[PDB]
């Protein structure tokens, strides 16, 4: 369950910070991430946030919602 | 004639008996869901309910499978106690799987072999799974306090749930089987207490005593009779017509008060000074009584009146002419006590022995009327655990058991009935998923691994789904009598079965 | 099935979209309703909490909003508008839960560790006053006084209040003094200024003719007998088929009750209430005149009211027929004295009553219909505010502020608790802010600027401050003269609950046939 | 263009692959109840068959989940050869018992991840059915006998079945210690009757090439090559094409003359009686061979030349790379005869006697030829029988004997994982209740019967659906090997878990 194994990991962020327990990574019982093996870069995880941001900022620039009908031709 | 068609009448029966199912599934269990009924077409109110009783009958049946079902699981919950629930729910959650077995192509007589001899399969695994718990009387009364205890929450009870748990195992304990509402007689008022319940020793009657009649009799001798004026008695010398024109209206009325005086001085014969009668008379007639000295005590209780009379050898019974004719009953004292905020002429002079009088206090009629069909349910199971003082551990845990026992038998036994052995295993556990969602637990999870624990041989821990955990049930007390239980699934297979075998309904 | 699906969905949308536009809540806002009713009248309202007990409605979940005003005013007497606003945020965190996938059991369960928590908090903000100590109790008054339509006849009623309650009043911060003690009558006549506490059971009836007893000495009747005279519940053997034959029963029946009251002076009543239902005619309308002259009050066809109380407060009991003469049940009594003043009202006090140490009687004076209606509203108002610090003392934010306040401390408090329960409570959190916004969004054009904007001010303040609900502007909320008892927002919270927890729990369609 | 999300692709997907499991649960089995091919798209003629394989080829699908269906049938035809329709049936039933756990509440992921513990399971059980048979010579021909009688019948033949089965195990019998087919010549050849059928102990080319050429050789020394004469394979003894007159049309021709010649003085120069070429062999060589005293065969097969080349002892020349420096077969006798109303050329006396050719003698084309693939699908089934010497009792007795397994697996376990576990039971389990329509007797009384012997541990009572009735298995004509087994079992669950786990389908049509 989603909202199940969120609220597992959640209990232990304020248990105890900068984790190496998230949530299961090879469908197993037990929850890590030690041992669910997963890693990322700091900087790939990183430029993720970045790129998200990023997103929203491009759908903000104009005010050009005028369209003849051509906005995705 | 109208004439509903094979196919069709199958159909009917299967959604009629699902609907009506899903509003008594909800409260079953652990804390889970409950009903609150929503009233519009008799009358415009909303309807707090939690008792299987109260939610089934009140809503009409107008399909025709579903009319035999409600009929049978509430003379049960009479008898059985917490068979209103019980019943309803599981013949609701076989049929559902007959509507699979049917489309597929399987006989209705297969399934109705196939779910019977499963039921002989449960009942006999039930029998396995029960083991006594009241080998010492002592630990006879302990084993009582957990069955109560599970009957009576997951119904509304404020604070009167903590008392009838202690209440209800005294009662049935000192008189050993039987009914329990002639040990333990249940008057409800309202008081100054908010959700209370106590023992009273001697009976009490809610009513002001007023006027010459004096709020203190001393040395009471009670007369019983059942019957008496309504307000006004008839006799030989109490036939007379005394109106024929506009003003022998007034006359006539006038000559009624005269009648009430007469009655007065057929106690006064007896010279028994407290004569019960069980209507109620008026304030105006009270004053001829408390003047002659033969006091009348109005709209007295049968049951109150019976509690007195087992202590002290008197008979409750009518006829009165003299007092040799009906044994008599006694009291030292009747006095005007007030208990709560209401003014009660209070019977006192003997306790206890074979009937005790329990006076609820609330503020709200709905909780006293509520209060007494928890209470009753629990009695009725405490009756028949005196009996049979095996125990059998619940919560679903026994439902799954029960199952897996059905599930090895359900592929070993039969020639074409697998299929609906199964079928029947697989209903007992839509009982735990249901309540497993409520709780915060996965239903699919939970009836899959347990099951294969408790069933080797960890018949203690079973489901405690009111936190969607596993929790010891001889701890937590999750556990309710071998008898109940077995009476309950007996009558939901038969009940399911009946509708299940109706290929024409013919309405003319 | 489809059926508990589809129930839930519907029934958080038709409460909610009638709390939508029933919030329009504190001072000038929305316009107002001429209403064609569904059975032709004209009808006009004003007033929040007025309509909400009116309102008649026949959508099961919309019912719940008309009784939870009704519960609120019985405990508080305070905040019955406030609580059915709330209780409308409440429903708007339901349905954003079911798209997450939350179940309807779960969303429930929230509900109480949202209230657990919450009301601690409100505890915490509060700056405790003392409940049984005017000067504080004098301030609060006029608080709500103030907030209500008065603002020159508030002079006169903030100091009676704070003694009315001081009859009834036990020491204790538990739940005590009610408005089944505190009673509460209307008199045509005197003015505002009038008004008068009497310290032990006054009652509310209507006394034929003027010229009788208004002074010292009386024994109370709580009678429940009629008269026997010819005619009436005595033998007679003339039978009229005249007006002269007519004529003679009546004059023979009246002359022996003027006998009769002789009887009933002897007992030393200057004060008789008669019975609320006939046992023929009760005493008869002859009798009253009779009772009249001896110096002795009336009233037939008594209130329920006068009942309750008079059996209770004095210990007053039904007494036998006046020719086997009054059984001597009846309280003591000092006083029977008609009120008249400025030329109009007829009334019954009894002073020198005994009492179990509770009851106190405030009468409503006002020159004219609409003037007692004046003085009526805004001293229930000042006296349930006092009472509200007896049965839970203290002061927190007014208007609903707080509710806007615990958002920020409530917001953390879950995080931390990192439950399933969490997300139900933050959310809720959220929904308060939108109180102040709701309210006026309804009224013009232009919504969305000025509905984010207020949630700022009120936010940045921090744990301490926000906007006032009652002056606007930034500053501090929790003592300025804008505040309410701690009672007020705690049963606020404790009603909506309950009540719209039940919503969640029905499964499947219900309908009794 | 279209972005299915996951729930509405699960639809498509099983409605896809659903429709496809009707068409293969029908011409399953024995007795299996036929299917009408359909040509689309262009005609449309008819032809019938109770081929699951030939269902997919001839009548394709536009649905995304039913084409992994379709490519998880093409693998068990060459590899295994019999189990393409039993397998595509299982694929099917298996995603029928997930379609109630995606919408109970059920994630696709618990459903795959719980099916691969118990595929496991299965397989362990898959092993304890099967039993040893066919180590000792007697016991050897029975084990091939019961498999390859099962495959003909199910994918149409079933007539003329038991002379061709007789050959067929016989043919794997030769070998011994090794399960080549690389030796074992299929020919499917025009002349003959239905109920005649050869088996030649040699080698077989069924070219032939008159009674105008020698025929008749004792001591036979085999060339094996691959020599143009027209198409010119490297050893050029002819020109180049140029054209520089209006009469040199005759000088090629001619140039093409010296060119056939000079190639064969070559071969000649080997010293040979038998020359066999993979390519044409012109007019004038031909009759230069048939004067030297050299045998010619022209026209014969890229399998064939090559596999005879192994057996007989030779070599190959590859494309006339060797024109006198390859190594000889040799054969102790080269006789033509008349089998049928055809003409062979007989090699006998080979040098690996292993080697053997099926000869299948038709007499109608359309038996002919669906005679000569459902037979190579049961070769294939019995060189894998070879590795492995043993048999699962067939029938529906094996797939109760998984079901089962798994069920017993399924009990035991309360997490995520032992969900699956019960819908995987129950779709080892449907396979039977269809043998049981295909037999045509009802399948509730049967396969509730079968279920309680299995139970109890018995894998010597089976479905017999060539009687009806719950009956023995015994090793009898109506197992099924091990081999085709396992692999069904494993692809029929491997695709399935493919078809759930992709759910993100975008049709872009």
């Amino acid at each position: 369950n989603p909202i199940q194994t969120m609220t597992e990991v959640r209990a232990r962020q304020v248990k105890e910070m900068n984790p190496a327990l998230g949530i299961d990574c090879l469908h197993k019982g037990t929850n890590d991430m030690k041992q669910q093996h997963v890693i990322e870069t700091l900087i790939g995880k990183k430029q993720q946030i970045s790129l998200a941001t990023q997103m929203v900022r491009m759908i903000l620039k104009i005010d050009d919602i005028r369209k003849p009908g051509e906005s995705e031709e | 004639a109208d004439e509903e068609r094979a196919e069709t009448a199958r159909l009917t029966s299967f959604i009629g008996a699902i609907a009506i199912g899903d509003l008594v599934k909800s409260t079953l269990g652990p804390k889970g869901m409950d009903k609150i009924l929503l009233s519009s077409g008799r009358d415009a109110s909303l309807m707090v309910t939690n008792d299987g009783a109260t939610i089934l009958k009140n809503i009409g049946v107008d399909n025709p499978a579903a009319k035999v079902l409600v009929d049978m699981s509430r003379v049960q919950d009479d008898e059985v106690g917490d068979g209103t629930t019980s019943v309803t729910v599981l013949a609701a959650e076989l049929l559902r799987e007959a509507e699979s077995l049917i489309a597929k192509k399987i006989h209705p007589q297969t399934i109705i072999a196939g779910w019977r001899e499963a039921t002989k399969a449960a009942r006999e695994a039930l029998l396995s799974s029960a083991v006594d718990h009241g080998s010492d009387e002592v630990k006879f009364r302990q084993d009582l306090m957990n069955i109560a205890g599970t009957t009576l929450s997951s119904k509304l009870l404020t604070h009167h749930k903590d008392h009838f748990t202690k209440l209800a195992v005294e009662a049935v304990l000192r008189l050993k089987g039987s009914g329990n509402l002639e040990a333990i007689h249940i008057i409800k008022k309202l008081g100054g207490s908010l959700a209370d319940s106590y023992l009273d020793e001697g009976f009490l009657l809610d009513k002001k005593i007023g006027v010459n009649q004096p709020k203190r009799i001393e040395n009471a001798k009670i007369l019983i009779a059942n019957t008496g004026m309504d307000t006004d008695k008839i006799k030989i010398f109490g036939s007379r017509v005394r109106v024929d024109s506009t003003a022998k209206v007034a006359e006539i009325e006038h000559a009624e008060k005269e009648k009430m005086k007469e009655k007065v001085e057929r106690i006064l014969k007896h010279g028994i000074n407290c004569f019960i009668n069980r209507q109620l008379i008026y304030n105006y007639p009270e004053q001829l009584f408390g003047a002659a000295g033969v006091m009348a005590i109005e709209h007295a209780d049968f049951a109150g009146v019976e509690r007195l009379a087992l202590v002290t050898g008197g008979e409750i019974a009518s006829t009165f002419d003299h007092p040799e004719l009906v044994k008599l009953g006694s009291c030292k004292l009747i006095e005007e006590v007030m208990i709560g905020e209401d003014k009660l002429i209070h019977f006192s002079g003997v306790a206890l022995g074979e009937a005790c009088t329990i006076v609820l206090r609330g503020a709200t009629q709905q909780i006293l009327d509520e209060a007494e069909r928890s209470l009753h349910d629990a009695l009725c199971v405490l009756a028949q655990t005196v009996k049979d003082s095996r125990t059998v551990y619940g919560g679903g845990c026994s439902e799954m058991l029960m199952a897996h026992a059905v599930t090895q038998l359900a592929n070993r036994t039969p020639g074409k009935e697998a299929v609906a052995m199964e079928s029947y295993a697989k209903a007992l556990r839509m009982l735990p998923t249901i309540i497993a969602d409520n709780a915060g637990y996965d239903s699919a999870d939970l009836v899959a691994q347990l099951r294969a624990a408790h069933s080797e041989g960890n018949t203690t821990a079973g489901l405690d789904m009111r936190e969607g955990t596993i929790g010891d049930m001889a701890i937590l007390g999750i556990t309710e009598s071998f008898q109940v239980k077995r009476q309950v699934l007996l009558s939901a297979a038969e009940a399911a079965e009946v509708i299940l075998r109706v290929d024409n309904i013919i309405k003319a | 099935r489809d059926k508990p699906a589809q129930i839930r969905f519907s029934n958080i949308s038709a409460a909610k979209a009638v709390a939508d536009a029933i919030r329009t809540s504190l001072g000038p806002k929305g316009m107002d309703k001429m209403i064609q009713d569904g059975k032709g009248d004209v009808t006009i309202t004003n007033d929040g909490a007025t309509i909400l007990k009116q309102m008649q409605v026949l959508h099961p979940a919309a019912r719940m909003l008309v009784e939870l005003s009704k519960a609120q005013d019985i405990e508080a007497g305070d905040g019955t508008t406030s609580v059915v606003i709330i209780a409308g945020s409440l429903l708007d965190s339901c349905t954003k839960l079911l798209q997450k996938g939350i179940h309807p059991t779960i969303i429930s369960e929230s509900f109480q560790k949202a209230l657990e928590k919450g009301i601690e908090i409100l505890t915490d903000m509060s700056r405790p006053v003392e409940l049984s100590d005017r000067e504080t109790l004098l301030n609060s008054a006029t608080t709500s006084l103030n907030s209500k339509v008065v603002s020159q006849y508030s002079s006169l009623l903030s100091p009676m209040s704070v003694n009315a309650v001081m009859k009834v009043i036990d020491p204790a911060t538990a739940t005590s003094v009610d408005l089944r003690d505190i009673k509460i009558v209307k008199k045509l006549g005197g003015t505002i200024d009038d008004c008068e506490l009497v310290e032990g059971l006054v009652l509310t009836q209507k006394v034929s003719n003027s010229g009788i007893t208004r002074v010292e000495k009386a024994k109370i009747g709580l009678i429940q007998f009629c008269l026997s005279a010819p005619k009436t519940d005595m033998d007679n053997q003339i039978v009229v088929s005249d007006y002269a034959q007519m004529d003679r029963v009546l004059r023979e029946e009246r002359a022996y009750i003027l006998n009769l009251v002789k009887q009933i002076k002897k007992t030393g009543c200057n004060v008789l209430l008669i019975q609320k239902s006939i046992l023929r005619d009760a005493l008869s309308d002859l009798a009253l005149h009779f009772l009249n002259k001896m110096k002795i009050m009336v009233i037939k066809d008594i209130e329920r009211e006068d009942i309750e109380f008079i059996c209770k407060t004095i210990g007053t009991k039904p007494v036998a027929h006046i020719d086997q003469f009054t059984a001597d049940m009846l309280g003591s009594a000092e006083l029977a004295e008609e009120v008249n003043l400025n030329g109009s009202g007829k009334l019954l006090k009894i002073t020198g009553c005994a009492s179990p140490g509770k009851t106190v009687t405030i009468v409503v004076r006002g020159s004219n219909k609409l003037v007692i209606e004046e003085a009526e509203r805004s001293i229930h108002d000042a006296l349930c505010v006092i009472r509200c610090l007896v049965k839970k003392r203290a002061l927190i934010a007014g208007g609903g502020a707080p509710e806007i306040e615990l958002a920020l401390r409530l917001t953390e408090y879950s995080r931390t608790l990192s439950g399933m329960e969490s997300y139900c409570v933050r959310a809720f959190a959220d929904a308060m802010e939108v109180i102040p916004s709701t309210l006026a969004e309804n009224a013009g054009l232009n919504p969305i600027s000025t509905v984010t904007e207020l949630r700022n001010r009120h936010a940045q303040g921090e744990k301490t401050a926000g906007i006032n609900v009652r002056k606007g502007g930034i500053s501090n909320i929790l003592e300025e003269l804008v505040v309410q008892p701690l009672l007020v927002s705690v049963s606020a919270l404790t009603l909506a609950t309950e009540t719209v927890r039940s919503i969640l729990k029905i499964d499947d369609v219900v309908n009794t046939r």
